[PDB]
């Protein structure tokens, strides 16, 4: 569930 | 996989009565400092915080004796870390990033940046949280009607 954008 | 493996924290909307309550949020993986009470603002311009607010002559610094400003920011078009830096530079006391789609909360991660843009990652101090589209829409509706939206942030679980 990790996102940069 | 592991779509629900998110570091969740509770926040409390304390006003208006129509949306008061406890909501889940996801604290960003950066710039964690405690409890802070503030009032939510959704800017009319630069709503994704991808450009400097100084270019718009917009400041979120609170006047003496008033609640610190939590700026509501839309997801999209730039890194979450840049949004938090830009809100920080504009004087916001915290940033709430409203997810652009209705989905489980996500963890705002730190990107791998060019050497020319690596140092600001170390300098982010303001608390940053991702909130659902549903809560973001609820806050925006309250503000557009003229209500004051106050909120208590808790990062003690982080």
């Amino acid at each position: 569930s990790d996102r940069f954008v | 996989g592991s779509r629900f493996v998110v570091e969740k924290n509770n926040l409390k909307v304390t006003s208006p009565d129509s949306i008061k309550g406890i909501y889940e949020c996801a604290i960003g993986n950066f710039g964690v400092p405690g409890t802070l009470v503030g009032t939510v603002v959704y800017p009319k311009s630069n709503q994704k915080a991808c450009k400097s607010y100084s270019d718009f002559d917009i400041s979120f610094k609170s006047k003496p004796g008033r609640l610190p400003t939590f700026v509501l920011i839309d997801r999209g078009d730039c890194y979450f870390t840049l949004k938090a830096w830009i809100a920080q530079q504009a004087g916001a006391a915290a940033i709430l990033v409203a997810d652009s789609k209705a989905e489980p909360l996500i963890t705002m991660d730190t990107p791998e940046e060019d050497k020319s843009d690596a140092d600001y990652l170390q300098n982010i101090t303001i608390p940053s949280a991702l909130i659902t589209k549903t809560l973001g829409d609820s806050i925006k509706s309250a503000l557009s009607g003229g209500d004051m939206v106050n909120m208590k942030l808790d990062w003690t679980e982080s």
